[PDB]
């Protein structure tokens, strides 16, 4: 889920994961483990965002064609419960 | 006190196809050593990835360098030796052709018996040195298996 920044001495990235991990274990070293990582970068289109402050200032997402999924206890009972309040 | 002389030394050397009834040494160089050998290496070891140790056993071969006096009859027994193309004539199964049997005495008394082997290396031709002298000829051996007898 989170991706990750990586600052090596005078160069900055972003929008990579990491891909692999190979661990070692020899007698050369016994009191450490030798690792060898790998990360790859998360390829998107307009790498810089556009972002709006205020959250009612904002566009129109869609969604499409889902089902009313009834799955709904009754008709008179449940107004009765909202309007009354119990 | 303790004898470490090699004055008194003898070789006798038989070989299997060649020299039915072997042939002895008695001339040996005086420049360069007359008989040496390399060490004997039949055990190695492995360290685990702890920190352990882990001993086994090698196959270790054996090695002799015998020097005699250039124009012997010992240098040219072991020049007829040395030609002797191991292609040729036949041998049991399992024996390596040409077994050779050194076996070898002390001035004491102790005798050492080496065999299954052969020789592999030594000089064609006289070297005549800077001083106007003939350079002791030297011959290696290989040898398989070997006994030890140090009583007398």
């Amino acid at each position: 889920d989170t991706l990750y920044k990586v600052i090596t001495r005078g160069m900055v990235f972003e929008r990579m994961m990491c891909t692999s991990e190979a661990l070692n274990q020899t007698p050369d070293m016994i009191s450490a483990t030798p690792a060898r990582l790998t990360f790859s970068q998360v390829l998107v289109q307009n790498p810089k965002p556009i972002m709006f402050r205020n959250a009612g200032d904002s566009s129109m997402i869609d969604r499409g064609l889902a089902l009313a999924e009834d799955v709904v206890g009754s008709a008179g009972d449940l107004f009765d419960y909202a309007v009354n309040g119990v | 006190m303790i004898n470490v002389s090699g004055f008194g030394t003898g070789i006798v050397i038989v070989s299997a196809s060649s020299f039915p009834m072997g042939f002895s040494l008695s001339k040996f160089a005086d420049d360069e050593s007359p008989i040496s050998s390399k060490e004997l290496e039949p055990f190695g070891y492995e360290m685990l990835y702890d920190g352990g140790l882990f001993a086994f056993d090698k196959a270790a071969p054996l090695e002799v360098s015998v020097s005699v006096i250039a124009g012997s009859e010992d240098d040219i027994n072991l020049r007829i030796l040395l030609n002797s193309k191991k292609g040729s004539f036949r041998f049991l199964p399992g024996i390596i052709p040409d077994m050779t049997t050194l076996v070898a005495t002390l001035p004491d008394g102790g005798r050492t018996v080496l065999s299954n082997g052969t020789i592999l290396k030594g000089p064609a031709i006289d070297t005549i040195q800077n001083t106007g002298r003939r350079k002791g000829n030297t011959y290696t051996f290989v040898f398989g298996s070997y006994l030890g007898a140090q009583t007398a």
